[PDB]
């Protein structure tokens, strides 16, 4: 097993063993699914200069395992390597899960905004901002506003109408969404305040 | 409470006139004639000027129910 | 001929006489029910309707 | 409808005879080989002397 | 053996009858 | 629209389960009406 | 549009499934 | 790059200073490009050759030094490097013997799935020839069928690569197994019974047996303790499973 | 089934079809002997007046039939070997190794060791022929076959039977049938959902 | 010439009948697209292999040129790849799409079907490169189009794709495709596609004997219960085989009997042969006496006659006879992959005989058991009974005086309750049946 090459106390050997994991991820699953202990050892060995990409291949290990949320958390702790590539199906899965998490956290911290909020992670917020920002800048505003409303940010509709207003009927589209679809006033207040302030 | 609760549902559910007949498939046929009356009145209320085409079809059997 | 209730233990040179409880006919009746309620039905029905 | 020939379908190449061609139900003991019982009892009688 | 199994068998009979009816309906509707 | 598809599949599951759920209630109500008759 | 439409429809249908199931007992 | 391939490892390498040379070998030659592709590049084929040579050298060093972590690491590296079977390269020689030693010690670790799956990788390598690799197979076969002392005498020789320490580690596994088999439902265990017939004629093994497990020595005899009881049954887990059934068909 | 529909002593012809009425009776006796051991067989076949008459006609046939009925194994085994030899000379020899003598002695040994607990091998051998080793090997072979619910204490040469109580044996039968019908319902669960 | 002309006209008429079968398939997809119903799709896929055994290059080109009234990449691919015969006197009125039908773009479902039908036809013709190209085009098109109903098709499409690649020996290379489509199916909740891909992967690991990786993947991959019956049977059989290799014996017998029962009784002749051999070998190793009624299998007489002799040898305890018969007819055992297990049974025959004789006897002498099973050694007999008791297969114990073994006892608290405890899943079966009914009582 290649796990020994990571088990050696040689950082260069560890790095050599862990380069091509992100390339054999597609083909080899069982050997990587069983090696969770080794990648945990590498993650704990934070004195080695490949902690970030070790967390990345840990997220790959949890991709094998099926724990997309745990892989999201590991690539989160990695930080900047969460967004290595912006176009893949596993990327879409993890960003959808993270958007759901951000939506839930924003809803609860807006329903109880008087302090004591669940800590909005800097890493999670950064990747979230990057993702819906690129989804706004892809220049498809028939779906940019939809993915924004799914993201559930208080300022996101204001951002969408302040940026390039492609299909300027999007104003009326979001108007009818807030008039008919969004009606639960408790978390609707963000969309409602943006809507009143613009219209 | 049974007749009241089966009649005063169309006030809330007229936002879903398509779901007016779906939530009464047991109420309009229930062994309680007051429950059936409530279901009928509930569809009638929730569909004010709507050609639902389904509420009418489900209410047609109740137009000749043995209970007055 | 079941006219007696015992077992001849020749090694000990005796016969152990036992009082047999006959109220346990529920056991045999239940077995008969199992047999004539399952065999006559499952095989016939689900071999006639092999395709479903 | 397919016969699933993908699994190795080694049909039995004898095509010579059915050993139990009738409805006889065999048992694991029924197919042991011996000189039946009559000869064995005769040998028993002989070794006992009669 | 004779209540749980009997309930399971009668439920199985009902289900397989319903499945036969549904399959025949789906095949012969058109 | 893919999470929309997943929610639609969940709604389909709920509808399929509710079909016989409503039918059983209606037929048991019919049985109770029959015994009252 | 269809996103929240299906969300609300699923909420109502999942609710009514349980409510009508409550009558089985 | 390609330095002292077996310069001091063929005749005798008993010093600990060779660990540093091996580490430098790993840094320089073992990390040249890779071991994965092996498409062409006969240079990388020779790189695989030197990798498997240094792996067997490390295996011998580890089995002679009795370091479980290093030995297991070398075993896993050997397995991962051999995962690339290239038939055109000269097989055997290092293959059958090392695989036999590795599988034998893995059975001492109590793993049979890997043993049998490697046996299936090896259709005729294990049965037709290569006593080198069927020696562990024969040992396991006897130790599963009918033999303890016969297994010991069979273990007395290793044809694979000598290195008669896998037999001692299997002897440790079988002292554990025998201790379990006599902690089993046996009726009584005399002191001479434990000492003479099986193995371990009055060694420190005897004190280990007398002090570690139960069955306190009576008069020259160990006896079974309280393990079978009438158990007047409170019968509470039947009630719990009955309640589980009750709730199961109390709904839907 | 053969017995249940074959005890009927209403022949289409006085001596025809099965070569005779005597041959008909011999078939009846063989079939009944395969059939059961000794319940109210006295009131089923022994009470048969025509049966007693035809056993008077055939003394050796009457001999082994009465030997089985009386449970006298000393003559029973010799007569049973004679019966097997006779069945050899008969085209109806289908149970060549199953139900000539082995099944009949399975019934006989069940009858014998039942109402017994520990009958010594050496004495059951002379009460059942000769050759203590022959009876020991026969008992071992039949226990391996499955019947003869008992075990053998070889170090003391004893036959310790294990007859379940009515409850115990019937319990065992119910769990066997539960196994068979769980197999059946699992097959039916395969039938559904496909 | 009359007989040859009549035969050619009859075979052309059957070719037209097969073309009408394909036209019926096209109408079935038109109805399936109209009604959003994949069950009638499943019916079409079920009925295709029944007529698959007799097709003709000319009638396939007829169907291609008829259905592709509008120019399309499928027709452009089939034009060079499909090699129709020379000029034929029989022609049909090819005008299925006119006006709006020709204007509308081709259906992705029927495109996947034409691709899969071309690959099955190429394999029927015993062609490899064109089949692999058509299958690659199929997987490419299915990946590009993201409709829900397509992945249900994609299950069997990927199945037969990897079956073709197995003949191509690309069964190693197709693993990347299998895993990529596994990730797509994980994204799209395609349980049937997942089942197909794991079945193909397991057959790959079987053909390379990659059993350690196979078990490491099976122990972590959750398999859908509601999958297709055939895919379930194949997966369960492969799991049973790998457990048998892993010595998982009770689980192996459970899985193999379950797979035999799940397989269709009228079909799967090779699967049936394999499961008979598996049950024979594994249950003989267990000492679980093989089912005698299985010997009445009309398709397994010659294969089970040496298996019958193996059963007899297992019961008896002899060695030389079955070693001779293995040397005679053991090559098929090697082909089936049980010959290592065959020798394992050859040397565990004594274990099985010891279990049976221990069940037979109460207090049997160690000398007697050694004589019975050809040990000829009191110490070896003692070791064997020790090994049996430590394995826990039997209750025979050791008393170093003479070899005492305990007997049984009357029924205790749990001895009447273990059947109900192990059998009260009857209501669990009832509840899953009722839930399936609830799912399958659609009124319209």
């Amino acid at each position: 097993g290649i796990i020994s090459l990571l088990d050696e106390d040689e950082p260069q050997l560890k790095e050599f063993a862990l380069h091509k994991l992100n390339a054999v991820v597609n083909d080899f699953w069982a050997e990587i699914s069983e090696s969770v202990d080794k990648i945990e050892v590498l993650y704990e060995d934070e004195g080695f200069r490949s902690r970030q990409f070790a967390a990345l291949v840990a997220s790959k290990v949890f991709y094998h395992l099926g724990a997309f949320e745990e892989s999201l958390n590991y690539a989160l702790g990695a930080g900047d390597l969460f967004n290595v590539n912006d176009n893949s199906e596993y990327v879409e899965t993890i960003i959808a899960k993270c958007i759901d998490h951000y939506t839930k956290q924003c809803v609860e911290n807006a329903d109880l905004p008087e302090g004591e909020k669940k800590p909005i992670d800097q890493r999670l917020e950064g990747i979230v901002n990057k993702m819906f920002q690129r989804c706004l800048d892809d220049h498809k505003y028939k779906q940019a506003i939809g993915i924004a409303l799914e993201t559930r940010r208080l300022d996101v509709f204001e951002k969408t109408i302040l940026e390039s207003n492609d299909v300027p009927g999007m104003l009326a589209y979001s108007l009818k969404l807030c008039m008919s679809l969004m009606q639960n006033k408790q978390f609707r207040n963000k969309v409602l305040r943006v809507l009143v302030k613009i219209y | 409470v049974r007749r009241a609760a089966v009649e005063s549902l169309g006030f809330i559910l007229f936002r879903t006139p398509e779901q007016c007949p779906s939530v009464v498939s047991l109420l309009s046929e229930s062994y309680n004639p007051h429950v059936r009356y409530g279901a009928a009145m509930a569809l009638g209320i929730c569909c004010a000027g709507t050609g639902n085409k389904e509420a009418i079809n489900l209410l047609e059997p109740m137009t000749n129910d043995p209970v007055n | 001929d079941k006219k007696f209730h015992g077992i001849l233990d020749q090694g000990e040179g005796v016969l152990i006489i036992f009082d047999e409880p006959p109220v346990d006919k529920t056991y045999e009746a239940a077995l008969e029910t199992i047999q004539n309620m399952s065999k006559v039905v499952d095989s016939l029905y689900n071999k006639a309707k092999k395709l479903t | 409808d397919d016969e699933f020939e993908e699994f190795p379908a080694e049909d039995w190449a004898g095509l010579d005879e059915d050993e139990d061609a009738h409805v006889w139900e065999d048992n694991w003991d029924d197919d042991n080989v011996e000189d039946d019982f009559s000869n064995q009892l005769r040998a028993e009688l002989e070794k006992h002397g009669y | 053996y004779l209540a749980s199994l009997i309930r399971s068998v009668v439920a199985l009979h009902n289900l397989i009858n319903n499945k036969i009816a549904n399959r025949d309906a789906e095949k012969k509707e058109g | 629209q893919y999470y929309l598809s997943k929610i639609e599949e969940l709604q389909l599951i709920v509808n399929d389960k509710s079909q016989n759920l409503r039918r059983l209630q209606a037929q048991r109500n019919e049985l109770n009406a029959k015994v009252r008759l | 549009k269809l996103q929240q439409e299906l969300e609300f429809l699923e909420v109502q249908e999942e609710y009514i499934k349980d409510e009508q199931k409550n009558l089985k007992k | 790059m390609y330095e002292q391939l077996k310069g001091e490892w063929n005749r005798k390498s008993p010093n600990l200073s060779k660990c540093g040379e091996e580490l430098g070998r790993l840094k320089l030659v073992l990390l040249e490009l890779n071991f994965l592709p092996t498409t062409g590049t006969k240079l990388t084929k020779q790189q695989l050759i030197l990798a498997r040579d240094i792996l067997e050298i490390g295996a011998q060093w580890s089995i002679l030094r009795k370091d479980i972590p290093s030995f297991e690491r070398y075993m896993a590296q050997l397995k991962c490097y051999y995962f690339d079977y290239k038939e055109q390269l000269p097989e055997s020689a290092y293959m059958h013997q090392l695989l036999g030693l590795n599988l034998l010690f893995l059975l001492s670790q109590n793993r049979v799935a890997e043993f049998h799956t490697e046996l299936e990788r090896l259709p005729a390598k294990d049965i037709q020839t290569n006593v080198y690799i069927k020696h562990p197979v024969s040992l396991e076969q006897y130790l599963m069928e009918g033999s303890y002392n016969k297994v010991f005498l069979a273990k007395g020789n290793i044809p694979a690569e000598s290195y008669t320490f896998f037999i001692d580690i299997l002897l440790d596994t079988i002292r554990d197994e025998i201790a379990g088999c006599i902690e089993k439902a046996y009726e009584k265990i005399l002191f001479t019974e434990a000492t003479r017939i099986l193995f371990f004629n009055t060694p420190k093994k005897m004190t280990d047996y007398a002090k570690k497990r139960g069955w306190v020595l009576g008069p020259n005899n160990y006896y079974s303790f309280a393990s079978q009881q009438q158990k007047p049954e409170d019968t509470t887990i039947p009630s719990t499973e009955l309640a589980k059934q009750v709730i199961e068909y109390a709904r839907q | 089934q053969a017995a249940e529909l074959f005890l009927d002593t209403v022949s289409t012809f006085t001596s025809y079809e099965l070569m005779d009425y005597k041959t008909f009776v011999t078939y009846t006796v063989y079939v009944s002997m395969i059939a059961l051991e000794r319940p109210d067989l006295r009131e089923k076949v022994i009470k048969g007046a025509e049966i007693l008459e035809v056993l008077h006609s055939l003394p050796a046939v009457r001999q082994y039939l009465f030997s089985l009925y009386e449970c006298r194994y000393s003559v029973f085994f010799q007569s049973l070997a004679v019966v097997e030899q006779e069945m050899k000379k008969d085209w109806l020899f289908a149970p060549h190794y199953r139900y000539y003598v082995r099944e009949m002695r399975i019934h006989a040994y069940s009858q014998l060791l039942e109402s017994y607990r520990s009958l010594t091998l050496g004495y059951m051998a002379e009460a059942f022929g000769v050759g203590v080793e022959f009876i020991d090997q026969e008992l071992s072979r039949f226990i391996a076959a499955g019947r003869l619910h008992c075990k053998i204490d070889k170090v003391n040469e004893i036959v310790e039977t294990n007859r379940p109580d009515s409850k115990n044996w019937q319990y065992q039968e119910t769990i066997k049938k539960g196994d068979l019908l769980l197999n059946r319902v699992q097959k039916l669960s395969r039938v559904i959902n496909m | 010439k009359t007989a040859a002309a009549a035969a050619e006209h009859s075979q052309r008429e059957l070719d037209t009948v097969t073309l009408e079968d394909i036209k019926e398939h096209v109408k079935q997809l038109e109805k399936a697209v109209s009604g959003k119903e994949p069950r009638f799709v499943l019916r079409a896929l079920r009925m295709l292999p029944s007529t698959s055994r007799r097709l003709n290059h000319y009638v396939l080109y007829k169907a291609v040129q008829g259905f592709f009234t509008s120019n399309n990449a499928t027709r452009d691919f089939l034009l060079p790849f499909l090699e129709e015969p020379m000029d034929t006197e029989a022609d049909l009125q090819f005008r299925p799409r006119t006006g709006k039908a020709a204007s509308t773009p081709l259906l992705p479902e029927v495109e996947a079907y034409l691709q899969l039908l071309v690959v099955i036809f190429m394999m029927n013709s015993k062609r490899y490169k064109e089949a692999q190209k058509i299958s690659d085009d199929l997987m490419q098109k299915i990946s590009t189009q993201n409709r829900r109903a397509l992945d249900l098709v994609a299950a069997k499409c990927y199945y037969y794709h990897a079956r073709v690649y197995e003949f191509l020996d690309k069964l190693d290379v197709v693993r990347s495709f299998l895993h990529a489509r596994l990730r797509t199916a994980t994204l799209r909740h395609d349980a049937d596609g997942q089942a197909t891909l794991l079945n193909l992967l397991l057959r790959n690991y079987l053909h390379y004997s990659l059993y350690d990786q196979a078990e490491k993947l099976v122990s972590k991959s959750v398999f859908p219960e509601q999958a297709n019956n055939n895919e379930w049977a194949r997966y369960l059989y492969y799991t049973g085989r790998i457990k048998a290799i892993q010595l998982e014996y009770s689980e192996a017998r459970r899985t193999m009997t379950n797979a035999l029962r799940k397989a269709p009784q009228h079909t799967a002749v090779g699967f049936k042969q394999t499961v008979h051999k598996l049950l024979i070998v594994v249950e003989l190793l267990l000492g679980e006496i093989p089912d005698r009624l299985q010997f009445r299998q009309p398709s397994l007489k010659r294969s089970l006659m040496p298996y019958f002799l193996l059963t007899q040898a297992v019961r008896t305890g002899n060695l030389a006879k079955f070693n001779q018969v293995l040397d005679q007819f053991g090559e098929k055992f090697q082909a089936d992959g049980t010959y290592t297990l065959i020798i394992r049974l050859r040397h565990n025959v004594i274990k099985t005989g010891v279990r049976m004789i221990s069940l037979s006897y109460s207090r049997i002498s160690l000398a007697d058991i050694a004589q019975k099973l050809q040990l000829d050694s009191p110490e070896d007999a003692e070791f064997i009974v020790a090994k049996a008791i430590r394995d826990g297969v039997i209750e025979a114990s050791i008393n170093h005086e003479k070899g005492y073994v305990q007997s049984k006892e009357m029924i205790d608290i749990y001895s009447t309750r273990e059947p109900q405890l192990a059998f009260h899943q009857r209501i669990s079966f009832c509840l899953d049946i009722h839930n399936m009914s609830v799912k399958a009582m659609r009124f319209p």
